[PDB]
């Protein structure tokens, strides 16, 4: 669980990138761990502004950081506000 | 006891940010303390007249920083001027 994606130096994606496509790391070490057994979650409140609202928050995706980074995704999912 | 609020880098809050929602901190080799069990307050200078004055700085506060962060405060006090 990644908390707040959205504050974090945008270089910091890349190491995030390298996991999701094919899911290892490697340390300094050499170690290439293996994170291809793990659920992953990304949890960034960008839209915070506001079926209409999925497009402007993809939107804002896509002004956030890099294509490549979000073409590695298996779904961008946009929570609802609340109601009553 | 944070000083002057109004004065660090929004950074420094989004640092605070987890403190705040989970009451724990993990800096650098990993060590994790545990904010759960500590009082935090945070200072700042960001009849009816104080009401206004109020509400005033109230919306001051929500143009300062992010809503993310006033939703972990418990309280937002405001202290109203010192009388004679």
């Amino acid at each position: 669980l990644l908390d707040a994606i959205e504050k974090a130096h945008p270089d910091v994606f890349n190491i995030l990138l390298q996991v999701l496509e094919d899911g290892r790391l490697t340390d300094s070490k050499g170690r290439t761990v293996d994170f291809r057994n793990t659920i992953l979650i990304m949890t960034s409140n960008v839209g915070a502004s506001e079926k209409d609202m999925k497009d402007k928050v993809m939107g804002e995706l896509k002004r956030a950081f890099r294509p490549e980074f979000i073409n590695r995704i298996d779904e961008i999912i946009v929570f609802h506000s609340l109601e009553k | 006891l944070l000083d002057a609020i109004e004065k660090a880098h929004p950074d420094v809050f989004n640092i605070l940010l987890q403190v705040l929602e989970d009451g724990r901190l993990t800096d650098s080799k990993g060590r994790t303390v545990d904010f759960r069990n500590t009082i935090l307050i945070m200072t700042s200078n960001v009849t009816q007249n104080h009401k206004d004055m109020k509400d005033k700085v109230m919306g001051e506060l929500k143009r300062a920083f992010r809503p993310e962060f006033i939703n972990r405060i418990d309280e937002i006090i405001v202290f109203h001027s010192l009388e004679k």
